């Protein structure tokens, strides 16, 4: 199951909302930073998920600080994979798009990371934020993050 | 009064306290560098180690709000919280509390740029809602600003 990154942008007509959509899922955050109208992260829940195949929506009510565009959608629209962090720790967390329930969560603290058609890559002894600057690099399956 | 300290945060920012790991990607490093510039004695180690050290040596404040008060008085204030894996530390500076409760800070982070604050984020915007309420604030007994 493949995840494509979902770019998160300002919505016109809804003053501090940021989100993005595809054929299956719409995702949305609200920006509550008083100083920044272009923030990199959203720490205040909820996250709103809309399932466009059912017409229903649900809220994720708690959660690590979410990274704008560390949000990814699965090919079938069933899972929404999100990067979340706090202090120096971080994690990748897959939610069910119909129920907003957490399906899988992986602690990736201390590692650089990247998600693409091929899967997930984590790295250490990095010189930079990109995983490519990492000396050791590990390829990890995304299968537990999205299942049938 | 917090000038002396602000300066210390901006200079300490571009530096690399440890090896080839620049401070902006290492909270422990960044704090050590600020403590360097100010000539303040800070426990050696990684983040957790630093928290244990501060726990034992340093005067512990009761709230983020008081943390910003001490910080406003040109003292050095470290917000710290431990993790199973990698803990986190940050230098508390003066100015408005986010959600009337979390004081502004400077910190680098291995989490990525999102966890980095150049005085523009509060500790409440670098730690999440859970961790945000479990922070400890520590202060050094001598006003590093004159």
């Amino acid at each position: 199951c493949t995840f494509t990154q979902l770019e998160i942008v300002p919505q016109f007509g809804s003053p501090n909302m940021f989100g993005g959509e595809d054929e299956h899922v719409r995702v949305m955050f609200s920006n509550e930073d008083p100083n920044d109208d272009n923030p990199d992260a959203f720490p205040e829940p909820p996250v709103y998920l809309a399932d466009r195949d059912s017409g229903n929506d649900c809220r994720i009510e708690d959660g690590g600080i979410w990274s704008r565009g560390g949000v990814f959608l699965s090919q079938d629209g069933r899972r929404v994979l999100m990067h979340e962090f706090s202090g120096s720790s971080a994690e990748l967390v897959s939610y069910d798009s119909a129920t907003c329930k957490v399906v899988h969560r992986e602690d990736i603290s201390g590692q650089r990371w990247a998600v693409d058609k091929d899967g997930l890559r984590l790295g250490q002894k990095c010189s930079g934020e990109s995983v490519d600057s990492c000396a050791k690099i590990v390829k990890r399956s995304l299968a537990p993050f999205c299942q049938t | 009064l917090d000038q002396c300290i602000v300066n210390a945060c901006k200079n300490s920012w571009d530096k690399s306290y440890l090896a080839g790991t620049p401070n902006k990607d290492n909270c422990s490093g960044f704090v050590q560098s600020v403590a360097a510039e100010l000539g303040v004695p800070m426990p050696r180690g990684n983040a957790n180690a630093m928290v244990d050290g501060l726990e034992q040596s340093w005067t512990k404040l009761a709230s983020g709000a008081e943390a910003a008060q001490k910080a406003a008085q040109g003292f050095l204030v470290i917000a710290g919280l431990k993790g199973r894996t990698y803990g986190h530390v940050a230098v508390v500076i003066s100015g408005p509390l986010y959600r009337q409760k979390y004081p502004m800070c400077w910190c680098g982070s291995i989490a990525g740029a999102v966890g980095q604050s150049q005085g523009l984020k509060s500790v409440g915007q670098v730690w999440n809602r859970t961790d945000r309420d479990r922070l400890n604030y520590y202060v050094y007994s001598l006003a590093s600003c004159s």
